[PDB]
Formats: C-alpha cells, structure tokens, sequence
C-alpha cells in the first residue's frame, strides 16, 4: 500500500518489506538544535510511522547558526514548539507530536531514541534502561568541526541484508563430479569465499534444483567449487546459480560497559590514532560542563583550555588508556567547543538518520560503536583566529563566528557562487548556503539554474518543494524559500530557466563567468558535467562536484592551476548488448526491455518523424537516395503511414494493434525457428539452442489473458494518441472488435540490371506531391512518466513480457520496467544530505583559497556498510614546451586575432614548432596534407572569417573568444602536445 | 576528441593501409568515408565497399558508428549496413585505432561466422546450400560492389 | 607480500604482489580479477590516490596493508 | 618448398617449409618473421582453417600455395 508516486526513488533502494516494518516503528529524538531538526527532517523524509520531539529549552539566537526553521521573532519559546509546527508539512503520513516531560517508563513506547546536546550523566542513565529493554538507543554530538556517533542496537540484534547489493547470479557450463562448477565463456561469477547459492535448471543433476544453499569455496574468477556432488549426480549442464543472502546475528555492548573498551570506526586511515583522542576529549567536555553548570568553554580561551586539559589527563590516568595525549588537537577540541556549523551538523545528520532507519528496519551492516570525524583541515589560515575575533556579536552567525571568526564571516558573505541543477543536491545546498550567510553582502550575488519543473515524486527527496508548488519552476521555490528561511538573501539571489548547454553560451558568457567566484554542480547526467567542467577550465573556476546512488555518494573539487579537471579521468561506461543478442536471442529481461524501447521508438516516434519531415523538405528524397542505407524502407514507412494505413476509427486502430501483435510476437518466432529448427545442430555437432540461446515458442493471442488484452489496450491507445483519436478503455469494445478478425494467412518463405532502381522510383513517385498536403502534421509519443498517461511504461512493460514468454523469460512486473526502461537513478534523502554537508565543507577551504593539495579531499562513502574515505585531488600534469615548464590542462596560448600564415610563422619563430593539423568547433581549419590550391587559397584569412567560411555561418555578436586545438610537431619530426590557443576576438 | 582524430588520420597517411584507404568528409572531422577491397579468396574479389564512420563527441571513450553503405549478401550484416562486431558494442577500449577496425572488418569478410549470425536466412543458406550462397555473393558484388 | 582490496561494495580481494611492483601490475592484477579496465580503477591508500608509474614502495605499502578501490557517480 | 601468406593488410610473405612441418612449427616461424602471437594467428586455405599439431599436407597444402593470415573474433 505504498505511496509509489512519492516513494518512487527509495523504494528502489530499500524494497517493500523493508517499507512496511519502517512505516511502524517509533522515533523519539531528544534535543531540537540543528542537528536534533536535521535527524528529524531526514526521518521525516524516510516515512518513519511517527516522530516525538523533547526540548523544553527556551530559544537563543546563537541558535540560528544552524537550525533553519528557526526565526528572529521565535526568541523565548521552547524549541520543540516552534519547529514542530514546520515539521509536520514535510510529510503528511508522518504525524509529529511534543512530550513536556520524560519518564524512564515512557520510553517503552519508542523503537529507537535518539540523544542529542546531552550530558553524559542523562546518556548513561538514558541507555541503562534501554540496552535492558531492547530499544536502539544512538547518541550523536557535533562539537565545531568534530563529530561522534555512537550506536547500541540491543545485545542480539539480527541484520537481514548485510552488503545491501542485489542477489548475485549467473549461468552454469559444467558441474563435475566433485562441484567444480564452472561458468559460461568470458563470465564471471563474482562470488565471494563463505556465500551460498543455490541451482535452477540444471540438466543431470536435478537434485540440485531443490533450493538447498550450499558453501561457496571460490577457485578463480570463472569457476569454484561447492561440495561433493556424487550422490547426486555424474555431471551437470547448463543451469543457472543465484545468490542467497542470510541473516547475521550483532551483538553490541551498552554504553556503560563500551566507555571502557570502545570499538572504533575509523572514517579515513589516513589518520588512525585520532579516534583515540576524541574517545577522551568528548567526557572531559562533558565533566569540564558538568563542573560550570553546563557552560561550555568560550572560543579561543586558554585557561578554560588548560581546565578542560587536566580534564583530560585526569579522564585518561582514570580509565587507563595507554594513549600518549597530542596536545594541540585536545586544545583545538576545547577552542571550538561552542561552534555550530551547518556543514556538520548536514553530515551527523544524514548519518545518523541512516542509523536510525537501519535500527528500525534491520537492513545494513550498523556502525559498531564508535564513530568520530572531523575535517580540521577547513580551518581557515588566511585570517586573523583569536579570542577578539571570535568573540559572540549577538547575531544569527554566533554560532559559525565561534569557529571561523568575524574576518572570515566577512570573506564570506561576499561571495559570488553559480549553482547549476537545483534538485536534491541543489536543494540542501543552497539551505547550507543561506545559513552560512553566503553572499550577504553588498557584493554578493547567487545564481540558480534548473529547466525542469516541480512534480510529484520529488517532494519525498526535496524539502523545500510543498504539494501546493507542484508545477512552477524548481529555480524560482527554491529561491523563495531560502528567502523566507534567511530574510537577509532577498534579493540577493537570481533565478534562471535554462540548460547549461552548448545553445545557452549567450547567457553563461564571459561576461556572466567573469564575475563568480565558484561553480557547484548538482546534475544528473555525464554530459553535463564534463560541458560545465570544460566551461570551467577554460575560464579559471573553482568547481565543486558531488553525485548520489543509492547508498553511495562521492565529491570532487577542481582547483584552477592546482589539480586535475573532472574530464581527466573515466568512469565505467554504461553496458550495451550485442545487436545480435537483442534482436534475435536475448536470455534476461533487460535484453527484451531494451527490445521493446527500440520497438516503440522505430513503430511510434521514428515513422510519424519521417512522415512530418517529409512533408517539409521539398528536396527529402533527392537526398535520401543516395544517402540513406536503404531508402525503401523510408519509402514504404512514409507509404504505410501517410496513405496506406492512414485511420480514421477506433476499432481499425483495434485491428492494427492486433495485427502489429502477430506480426512482432508470432510470425518472427515462426521465421526464425524455420531458419534454425530446434533440433539443429552447429558446426561443431552441438546442440544449437543450449546455453545464452534459449529455443522461442510462438504466443497465440487470447483476449481473456491479462497479458495480451493489456497490450491490445496499450497500443490501440497509443495509436490513437497518434492519430488524435478519442480512445477508449472500456474492455466491452475491445471484446466486440477483436473477436471479428480472421488472421491473413502467413507461410515462412525459403528466400531462393537496374529493375530495383527502377522499381523504387516507381513507388516514390507514386506517392502524393509535396503540394497536396500542406500544414499536415501528426504527434510522434514521447516518453514520460504518466505525465503524458499514453501509457508508455505499460506497453513497454506489455511488450516486453510478451517477448519474454516468447522466450521462457521471467517477466518483470511494471515497478521494475519503469526502473529500467526509464534508467531511474535511486535517489536518497541521507545520501543527498551527506554529499551536501561534504561539498559545504570544501567551500570554506575553497574560499580561504587554499594553495597546497594536501589541504584538499576528495570524499567517497558507502553508508550501506559504514565506509568513508578522503583522498588528496590529483595534481594536473607537467610537461616540457621549447623547454619549459608547461601545465597541461591551465595553461593556455592568448593570441590577437591574426592571419593564418601569421600564426604559423607566430608557432615557428617564437615556440620553434611546425604546424600540422588545426581545428576549431568541429572544423578541420588547416592540416599539412591538404591540396596547395586550397592551402594557398586560406592562407591570407583571418583566423575569423577562415571559421565564417569553412562553417557556413557568421559568429554570433555574444562570442568574444575563439578556442583552437592545435597539433604540431617538432623540428626532428617527433610529435608535440601544446595547450589549445584562445584567439580573442 | 580532436586531437585523438587527427593522430589516427596521420598514423593512417603515414603507413598507407594499402587494401583501405579511410578519410574524412569534405572538412568535417567527425564523419569519415572509408573504402574496403574484398579479398582475393572471396566471392566479394573485385569489388569495392564504401563505409561510414561517425565519431561520437565522446571518442575514444565511445565506440565509432560504423556502417556499410553498399549492398552486400554477408550474414553478419544487415541490410542496414549495421555489423556484427564485439569491438563496437563492449569491448571497445580507447586504445584500439581505426585501422584496426578496418583490418577487423576485411577479416569478417574472410570468413563469415554462421554460429551466431545476424541475418538467420542468409545463414541458414550457407549451412545448407553453399554452392547457391557463392553464386548469389557473386552476383550480388557484381551488381552492387563493382563502380 | 599480500595486500587486500576493499571495493565500494564491501566485495573483498586479495593480492600476490612484492614490493618493487608498479602500480601498473596491481592494476593489471585487479583487472584480471575483476575485470576492470586499469583506466577506470581508482586506488586509495593512508588518504593518498595512487598513480600510474610509480612503485608500491614509495607509498609505502607494505604486507597486509589495506586498499580502497572507488568510483565516482552520476546521481543528482 | 615454397608458399605464401597473405595478411589483412595485402603483404604476402614468402616462407620455404616443407609438408611435413607441422602448425606450430609455422606460427614458431610467423611470430619470429612478425612478432604476431600464435594465439590470435587465423589461418585459412580453401576456406578451411588449420590446427594446430597437424601437417601441411593433412590440408592437400601443395608447392606454392597461398594461405591467408587474419585475427580471431567471434560473435
Ligand atoms: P536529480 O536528477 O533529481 O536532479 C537533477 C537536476 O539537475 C538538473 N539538470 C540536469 N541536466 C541539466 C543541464 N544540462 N542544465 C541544467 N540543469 C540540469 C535537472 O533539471 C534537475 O533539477
């Protein structure tokens, strides 16, 4: 009973099972600061069944820093109060209540508590009553740039899914008598030492087909060994093997017993000694506010420093850790005591909400126990940190200010950012950015760009979108309301309706690039990130990259002059069959899935498409004879489409469906097995349909089943949808039309100077003038999800289970179709708030302006198994130019817009090379093998009027620079790479 | 792209492919017409093949559209043009130049692989009548491949 | 000398390589057990990204000593 | 005797072996005259490929007869 249209993204990740016991357990959360109200939205997203919220404090305005449903006018009211009533639109299935007081009893009620901004004297009289009763109990704190997290799931706690990867499976060649099973040619199984699987489909060993999983002993990646197979058989061909994925058993320890003896998660090995550190700094923060009535120590001060360093040394002889205190990162612990950032209290929360929802759904492998980060290397080195500087000015910013300073404060708001995309990752990033008062000031600008407009799947995931803004453009609510969350930003942020693309370069051009500070992308898709990426090199930003799957998340910077672009490297490519596969012998759902997109596109978009445009261009066919590959079929397409089968009724629409349903599902599959019967043999004597090839069947069509009267409705709709028919749905139609049609006889036939010229000119001209029809159009079906309800996902998913049955497929239902015809990318809510808080935290060391590359990390995190790592960026590589020192991917060559034999003898006089080849946009400009005539002819343009001419089309007013990629070679003939050349027109 | 382009078209000029000769269309780098001679010891002898090549923008990183333009009676290509070739679908990496797709291709033309055709009829004609399959591949050069 | 690779996926490898190996071997290792391309493979180890060309010694990778192997991604 | 072999690229190479020379004997001698490995070594005569362990002769493999050289691939 799932809300598919709100759910649609997580419920790729999590399932249904793992929904439904989600939608039943309770969440208590203990503290409303920022990250108290960041763990809540996040679980709120999720769609937990409730959440309960205890914090009778009154309001500060230090606050502010980092809670964003805060405001001015809420000073002097309890937390809880003023952010449940925010809280409650996030989600309408998740009611959020307010308790005034806690008892120890009334905690039965909760599946898990979380505990935020806490003593640890609460903590541990909190936890000893819920470790006893089995409630998950997860305690976070977020301490300036420092972090913990602890979680304590029960003592027998028993985990589901442990990796959160899909079931692994594969077909089988042999299995020998000793369980050697070994897989297909050039396929690798990709198991694991200690998993189990179990057997479908194996022919001489049927015992194995039961469904006993057996132990995995892996022997190589194509083959490994599962037993001894004697009894149940000699030999075994042919088969599949699947994955099954068992449940484990945790056991966690209460916090009491853990203080002792801790078990860490390290976040980066980079630095394995730290979490040790924190383990002790964080209870002497708690002792040292124990012992000033809960005060913690002001920022910058050193003799609460000192204080909170005997602490330390007394916690430490005390428990008798054998660690060696550093110093100074105790000491900077107790300086940023008071800090409040936004970026990790993002980070925490997302965190943690994953905890949470692993607590109440039993799926993951949970953190065990201790977590601490931190990202002390943001610290700013470029301004003046001290106690002056980070004293409280009684403003929204108190709680940044404790940690950066006023100076810095100032850096900042003076920024000049450029977002492009403004989805989830765009969402949260611009909440950061409105509370850490970016571009505030007199000099401060923000520009957002998005051309997609507001649907209804994209509130779970986008918390600034309501059910009320569906329809209007992303840009403009997002602005809105980061403008009602910070009063400051009106008018400070502009909001733009268009594709960063290469048609939008009039808007995005020097002059709009001139002004910024840095680019961050929030997209979706590869082109677009390398199109930004090279905007970027060729102009000099900082760029901040960050992407989402699922679980997993990654964030890049690029630094001009520094490190590597984002095009520098590759990342895996997306898989495409064999044409061969897919059109005649597919053997997985995704092969039929990918059929019947290329059969919708070919029967719906690609004939109507033809049949327009040839309406249109009076010279269509001269062209299409000696271009196209085969032209009869464009002939016979805009014949069928125009005149032939030109409908007018419903019920013809009915027969044409039927009819394309015999003709794609049962008259192929009679054609192929009579070209290769089923007891055909190959060259090598083996059986012809054994192993990937599967032997079809022929589908008889009968209206009563579900499957095929499903796709008679689809199509006939759609091609009505086509023809601007008014379609139908009710089933007595279709029962009265389909059952009057007898079928045109069909036989599988054997095959066996210019007449085909001739021929093909014969029917072209005997297709109507372009004059007859003048101002005709039909409407090709584009693909959407039920925005244009032409029911595109079901009859694809129609389609394709039809062809599956056609070949002994399993078929996948309409949730899974929609997933993979629509290439859906998982989406969710930690994961976007996570990547968020990681690319906030790279801002400020971009806007300190940073120069080592040490001081950068690039993040990757896994949330699904608890695995973070940080890397240092790639520095860009150095090369060698008429000796010199040249980088090259910043370094470019500025030119005057001269004449081609200018430059060249500029490139043989001043850097001693020979041009050879020179290209600009998609031009060949120059290349030495060229006839002299047109060499001679070229030579006394400018570089300008060369590009008018060879492109045919004059350069736009907006351009104001040219960019040239140049390859030329040295005086001996070894070939040279140069940086490209930047004519400045 | 560009630049990876024009080094292939440079390695190509300096070393002549002698049985092919590939170059680009008018002065656009991403479109090429390349030219195929048909093995001596072939039904296709004396005949000569035009392909299209198009260069997606994101070469090397993705696998060039490569599509015969003549009419050939071959049961690993289509009457699209389009060809069976696991280089160009998979198991393309960006180290493989053009002149290795050419000398791929003149190697389908060698020997036709029935087991797992294309174009099942065609197949099933050489599994089953050879002699007729000859005569029409002879035919179909001579009608089609020789001009 | 024997290393271990962790994927992003929890997916655990194990690897025979001595000390004076180029990064180019444990790439060529790596694909032949997983079938990636040395181009697409991306190796962290102590928070350093390692790079083609230079040696296991000089990142200082000694036996039993811990690798990531990541990638980047395209959601938004 | 004498034959020939033919490559994908039109280049005929000359070879004096004798018919009771066996296949690998002949891909000994093309990987040391090329450097091309035995493994991706496709030869054809008459439309018949030959193997490995087997003679000249087994193939009616005659006085100046011509055998073609091309790659492996399958699919
Ligand atoms: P998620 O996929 O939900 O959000 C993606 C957002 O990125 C925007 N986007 C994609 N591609 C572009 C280009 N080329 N230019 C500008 N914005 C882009 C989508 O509109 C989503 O808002």
């Amino acid at each position: 009973t799932i809300d598919e249209g709100l759910y649609s993204r997580q419920l790729y990740v999590l399932g249904h099972e793992a929904m439904k016991q989600m939608s039943q357990s309770n969440v208590l959360i203990i503290g409303c600061k920022g990250l108290g109200v960041e763990i809540a939205k996040n679980v709120c997203l999720a769609g937990v069944k409730s959440v309960t919220l205890y914090d009778p404090q009154p309001t500060r305005i230090e606050d502010l820093s980092s809670q964003y449903f805060l405001t001015e006018d809420d000073i002097g009211v309890p937390r809880a109060k003023v952010t449940v009533s925010k809280l409650a639109e996030l989600n309408q299935y998740v009611p959020v209540s307010v308790v005034d007081e806690l008892s120890t009893e009334y905690l039965k009620n909760f599946k898990c508590v979380v505990v935020t901004e806490t003593s640890l004297t609460k903590q541990l009289e909190i936890n000893d009553f819920t470790h006893k009763n089995h409630i998950a109990y997860i305690a976070a704190d977020s301490r300036g740039l420092f972090g913990s997290i602890f979680c304590d799931f029960g003592e027998n706690f028993i985990c589901t899914d442990t990796d959160g990867n899909e079931p692994l499976t594969g077909m089988i060649a042999s299995i020998t008598d000793d369980g050697v099973v070994t897989m297909l040619e050039e396929t690798r199984h990709g198991l694991e030492n200690g998993d189990f699987v179990k057997f479908t489909e194996v022919k001489g060993m049927p015992g194995l087909n039961d469904g006993t999983p057996r132990k995995v002993e892996v022997k190589g990646p194509y083959t490994f060994s599962i037993g001894s197979v004697k009894d149940l058989g000699s030999a075994g061909y042919n088969g599949v093997f699947t994955q099954v994925k068992v449940p484990t058993k945790i056991s966690f320890k209460s916090l009491r017993e853990s203080l002792k003896d801790p078990e860490y998660v390290y976040p980066d090995f980079g630095k394995m000694m730290r979490p040790p550190q924190y383990h002790i700094a964080f209870q002497a923060l708690s002792a040292f506010a124990d012992a000033h009535e809960g005060s913690l120590p002001r920022p910058r001060n050193d003799i609460d420093a000192a204080e909170f360093f005997e602490f330390c040394k007394k916690i430490a002889s005390t428990l008798q850790f054998d660690v060696e205190l550093d110093e100074k990162l105790i000491k900077e612990i107790s300086y940023q005591a008071r800090g409040d950032l936004v970026a990790m209290s993002a980070f925490l929360g997302g965190a943690v909400a994953q905890e949470v929802l692993k607590a109440t759904t039993s799926k993951f492998y949970p953190l065990k126990q201790y977590f601490y980060f931190d990202s002390l290397e943001s610290l700013p080195s470029s301004v003046t940190i001290s106690e002056e500087t980070c004293k409280p000015r009684g403003c929204r910013y108190d709680g940044q200010i404790a940690v950066f300073g006023s100076e810095f404060q100032e850096k900042i708001a003076s920024l000049s950012t450029f977002l492009v995309g403004a989805g989830a990752i765009g969402c949260e990033m611009l909440k950061n950015w409105a509370m850490m008062g970016v571009a505030t000031g007199e000099s401060g600008h923000i520009s957002v760009t998005d051309m997609d407009s507001i649907e209804k799947s994209n509130l779970n995931r986008q918390f600034l979108f309501r059910p009320r803004d569906v329809g209007k453009l992303k840009s403009e609510c997002a602005s809105t309301a980061v403008s009602i969350m910070n009063p400051s930003l009106t008018g400070k942020i502009t909001s733009y309706q268009e594709r960063v693309g290469p048609e939008s370069e009039g808007i995005f051009g020097d002059e709009f690039f001139e002004k910024l500070s840095l680019v961050t992308n929030a997209l979706d898709n590869v082109e677009a990130r390398m199109y930004v990426d090279r905007r970027c090199v060729f102009f000099e930003k900082p760029l901040l990259e960050s992407g989402t799957l699922g679980t997993k998340g990654n964030t890049q910077v690029v630094v001009p002059h520094l490190t590597e672009s984002y095009g520098s490297s590759q990342d895996p490519p997306e898989k495409s069959f064999p044409i061969c596969t897919l059109k005649n012998f597919p053997n997985r759902i995704e092969h039929t899935i990918a059929w019947a997109r290329d059969l919708f596109e070919g029967l719906f978009k690609q004939p109507i498409d033809n049949v327009n445009m040839y309406l249109s261009s009076p010279n269509f066919l001269e062209t299409s004879l000696k271009t196209s590959s085969n032209p009869r079929e464009v002939l016979e397409n805009i014949r069928d489409y125009l005149v032939t089968e030109k409908p007018l009724s419903f019920e013809e629409c009915i027969m044409w469906a039927r009819l394309q349903f015999d003709k794609f599902f049962n008259n192929n599959i009679q054609q192929l097995l009579f070209n290769f019967p089923k007891d055909s043999v190959t060259s090598t004597g083996q059986p012809f349909w054994s192993g990937p090839k599967r032997a079809p069947t022929p589908l008889s069509f009968d209206i009563h089943n579900r499957e095929h009267f499903d796709f008679i409705v689809a199509a006939a709709s759609l091609y009505a949808f086509n023809y601007g028919l008014k379609s139908e749905t009710d089933p007595a139609i279709y029962e009265r039309v389909l059952a009057g049609y007898n079928p045109p006889p069909f036989a599988p036939k054997s095959g066996i100077a210019n007449k085909d010229k001739q021929e093909l000119k014969s029917i072209a001209d005997s297709l109507p003038p372009p004059s007859s029809l003048v101002g005709f159009r039909l409407t090709p079906a584009e693909f959407e999800k039920d925005d244009d309800s032409n029911h595109h996902i079901d009859f694809i998913t129609a389609a394709s289970n039809l062809r599956a049955m056609n070949y002994d497929i399993t078929p996948a239902d309409r949730f899974k179709t929609k997933f993979v015809a629509g290439k859906i990318v998982p989406a969710m809510c930690t994961s976007t708030a996570v990547v968020s808080g990681l690319v906030c935290l790279e801002l400020v060391k971009l806007v300190d302006g940073k120069k080592k590359i040490e001081e950068y990390k690039n993040g990757f995190f896994n949330l699904a198994i608890g695995l973070f790592t940080f890397s240092d960026p790639i520095a860009s590589p150095k090369m060698k130019v008429n000796g010199k020192e040249i980088d090259k991917i910043w370094d470019r060559y500025n030119l005057p817009d001269c004449t081609l034999q200018e430059l060249i003898d500029y490139f043989q006089k001043e850097e001693g090379l020979e041009v050879t080849m020179l290209s600009s946009g998609v031009s060949l400009l120059y290349a030495n093998f060229q006839p002299p005539k047109k060499l001679a002819e070229r030579l006394p343009l400018k570089i300008s009027e060369l590009v008018e001419q060879i492109t045919k089309k004059k350069l736009e007013p907006f351009r104001k620079h040219l960019v040239l990629e140049i390859c030329c070679d040295d005086a001996n003939g070894e070939d040279v790479e140069v940086p490209f050349i930047c004519i400045k027109l | 792209a560009l630049k990876r382009i024009n080094r292939e078209l440079a390695d190509l000029g300096k070393d002549p492919p002698s049985s092919s000769s590939a170059g680009p269309v008018g002065d656009d780098l991403f479109h090429w017409q390349a030219t195929i001679m048909g093995p001596a010891d072939s039904p296709y002898a004396g005949g000569v093949f035009f392909l299209s090549i198009h260069f997606p923008t994101d070469y090397p990183f993705k696998p060039p559209k490569v599509n015969f333009t003549t009419r050939i009676y071959h049961p690993n290509i289509n009457s699209n043009g389009s060809i069976c070739l696991d280089i160009l679908r998979d198991q393309w990496s960006p180290a493989l130049t053009i002149s290795k797709v050419l000398l791929s291709i003149s190697s389908l033309l060698t020997d036709p692989n029935p087991d797992d055709p294309l174009v099942p009829e065609i197949a099933h004609v050489y599994k089953t009548d050879r002699s007729r399959y000859e005569l029409s591949a002879r035919e179909w050069t001579r009608k089609y491949a020789i001009g | 000398m024997q290393i271990f690779v962790k994927t992003l996926t929890g997916k655990t490898i194990t690897l025979e390589v001595e000390s004076s190996d180029t990064i180019d071997n444990v790439k060529s290792k790596i694909q032949d057990k997983e079938g990636i391309p040395p181009d697409q493979q991306r190796l962290i180890f102590a928070g350093k990204q390692l790079e083609d060309g230079r040696t296991l010694s000089d990142y200082n990778i000694q036996k039993e000593s811990t690798l990531h192997l990541v990638l980047r991604l395209r959601g938004g």
